[PDB]
């Protein structure tokens, strides 16, 4: 049975989410326009995009029972190994299997893998990454599902630099709890079957791509010309 | 050494 408290746990992360992320997309117009020509065309818009992006993945983790309990420093270690991950998975909304693309109500506003390539980010990235948002859009979460995954996946215990592990990986734990008792008493067959083990595969590809973002972001950041067009925010969480 | 992402969280 789905307990209160677990029940507690899901309004919480569904309001978390439905404040800090908006359907709508209306924030974009402040974003510096987007170029499809040009080399790093796409840059400028989509850095900011992710910064915004950041901002909004720092106010859901706040949101998350038992993430205020933590250090600082341990907050903000967690969000700094976190942010891409979970900005990959907050994706899935706007990521259509129609086209192959991120689809924000706008041409302008929907990204292809051309649009990611004229932003400084390889294939080698690209192609898995999608091969992600394909993966997670079959998998049909629940809106629940959903959120319980992002909130999830920011407290992991074994990023690297976490002091209190323990209390760490106990309010993961609290959460995958709540995830695992959801799906059998919310989730019907078929969609249930072997869900939990699926999504637990999905924090697995997550912390691939985290590496290979990291490796290309270190690319991109090394010659000042492109670290110049980032935001300072995305500077700091990504290095 | 983080001061936007502390400040954030604050
Ligand atoms: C509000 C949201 C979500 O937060 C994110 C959305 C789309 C996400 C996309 C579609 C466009 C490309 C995105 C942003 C991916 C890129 C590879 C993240 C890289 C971050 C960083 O290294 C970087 C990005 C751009 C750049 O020019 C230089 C550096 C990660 C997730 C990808 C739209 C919408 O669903």
């Amino acid at each position: 049975k789905l307990s209160e408290e677990q029940q507690h746990i899901i309004a919480i992360l569904l309001d978390a989410h439905h404040k800090t992320y908006d359907p709508t997309y209306a924030d974009f117009r402040d974003f510096r326009p987007p170029v499809r020509m040009s080399p790093l065309s796409m840059l400028p818009h989509l850095a900011d995009l992710v910064s915004y992006s950041i901002q909004k993945v720092i106010g859901f983790a706040k949101m998350i029972p038992g993430f205020r309990d933590l250090t600082s420093d341990d907050q903000i270690v967690l969000l700094k190994s976190s942010a891409i991950e979970v900005i990959m998975l907050r994706s899935n909304q706007s990521f259509t299997m129609d086209d192959m693309s991120w689809d924000c109500g706008s041409q302008d506003y929907k990204y292809d893998v051309t649009d990611v390539s004229k932003a400084g980010h390889t294939l080698e990235l690209i192609e898995p990454l999608i091969k992600f948002q394909v993966g997670l859009k079959k998998l049909n979460l629940h809106e629940e599902e959903h959120v319980l995954l992002m909130a999830i996946c920011i407290v992991s215990p074994d990023r690297p630099g976490v002091q209190d592990a323990k209390l760490v990986e106990a309010i993961q734990d609290r959460l995958s709890n709540t995830l695992q008792t959801y799906i059998r008493c919310r989730h019907p067959p078929p969609g249930s079957h072997q869900l939990y083990a699926k999504m637990i595969q999905k924090l697995a590809d997550l912390r691939s791509l985290n590496e290979e973002h990291s490796k290309q972001y270190r690319s991109l950041s090394f010659q000042p010309e492109n670290s110049m067009k980032l935001t300072p925010l995305v500077l700091e969480v990504f290095g | 050494n983080h001061p936007m992402l502390m400040n954030l969280l604050k």
